[PDB]
């Protein structure tokens, strides 16, 4: 439920929205929040962000060196579980090509969805305060009491005659 | 090798801060940059005006609207003086506080009002002194009262002004 500015999954810029409803949006669904929380966590190289030297991933250790596939998978699979709301990891297809020296892995992560605790900070309210009456209706009655009775009588006259 | 006065506009303020984008993650997305640039460039204007708030308050460059405030603290009121010469009187009176009215000293004060060769001074036996002006750039009658003040208690003075030799 971690709120934050929404990042476009397709381009990487802020998700200002479609041309018909351009604006700014907050990440509300846990899925969207977790997506960007993993994306930033994996995209920032370790130590390259000032104000926090411990954040990021240490790509320099592996890239450019002769490395064992098994060691890399452990670190990749470990960084994911640093988020407190990750249920499990389903599958992991780690493959390496020696000709091009490229490495490419696949996997998915499962996360549940929570409640909103309070709507005070977001948009709307859930209550239905009453509406003041109109004109002399309060002190003298209402005509609808006649209309509903007339309709009931008419429908009952309709019911008895077979159709 | 370096200026002692550190009060200067910060060089290349805008490109700084952008340097703190971690690993070019957002660079080239043209959506986050504009949002950040729009906010940062506002500080540019404020950063620039921080200098004039200090630079313009100096007596050398102070405009008449506020130069009066500087003069007011020193007791030198505008009276009927105009801006270009009001600056001069402020300098002259202030400089008088560390003077002795010697021949070498008098030449120095007149030096700031008429360039290098614009003034000369003849001397006489019985307290007579003379002032010559060649390249005046301001009207002298209003400046005259001060020109008397920085002279000995018993000076006898003549004033003659002309353009060129």
């Amino acid at each position: 439920q971690f709120k934050d500015l929404l990042l476009d999954p397709l381009t990487g810029d802020l998700d200002f929205g479609t041309p018909g409803d351009r604006g700014m949006r907050l990440a509300l669904t846990n899925q969207l929040s977790l997506r960007q929380r993993l994306y930033l966590r994996f995209a920032i190289w370790a130590g390259d962000w000032y104000f926090d030297e411990t954040f990021g991933f240490p790509y320099r250790t592996f890239v450019g060196k002769k490395t064992v596939k098994a060691v890399l998978d452990g670190r990749i699979k470990s960084e994911v579980r640093q988020e407190p709301d990750v249920l499990q990891i389903t599958d992991f297809q780690s493959t390496m090509d020696v000709v091009s020296r490229s490495y490419k892995c696949f996997f998915t992560v499962v996360t549940a969805e929570g409640e909103e605790i309070s709507l005070a900070f977001v948009g709307e309210d859930e209550y239905q305060y009453p509406t003041p009456p109109e004109s002399n209706v309060q002190l003298c009655g209402d005509e609808g009491v006649i209309i509903n009775f007339k309709n009931k009588l008419y429908y009952l006259i309709n019911f008895r005659l077979p159709k | 090798l370096k200026d002692v006065n550190h009060i200067h506009p910060l060089p290349d303020f805008v490109r700084g801060g952008f340097d703190y984008v971690p690993s070019d993650i957002f660079s080239g997305k043209e959506n986050f940059e504009q949002t950040l640039r729009i906010l940062l460039e506002r500080l540019e204007f404020i950063d620039q005006k921080m200098v004039e708030l200090a630079e313009l308050r100096t007596t050398l460059n102070a405009e008449d609207a506020i130069l009066d405030e500087i003069g007011r603290q020193l007791g030198i009121y505008r009276n009927g003086l105009n801006d270009p010469e009001y600056r001069a009187v402020i300098m002259i009176l202030t400089g008088n506080n560390s003077k002795s009215g010697t021949r070498a000293d008098i030449i120095a004060t007149l030096k700031q009002l008429f360039g290098e060769d614009g003034v000369t001074t003849y001397k006489g036996y019985n307290y007579r002194l003379d002032i010559n002006i060649f390249n005046t750039c301001m009207e002298v009658t209003d400046i005259l009262p001060e020109i008397i003040d920085m002279l000995p208690l018993v000076t006898h003075l003549r004033v003659v002004e002309n353009q060129g030799y």
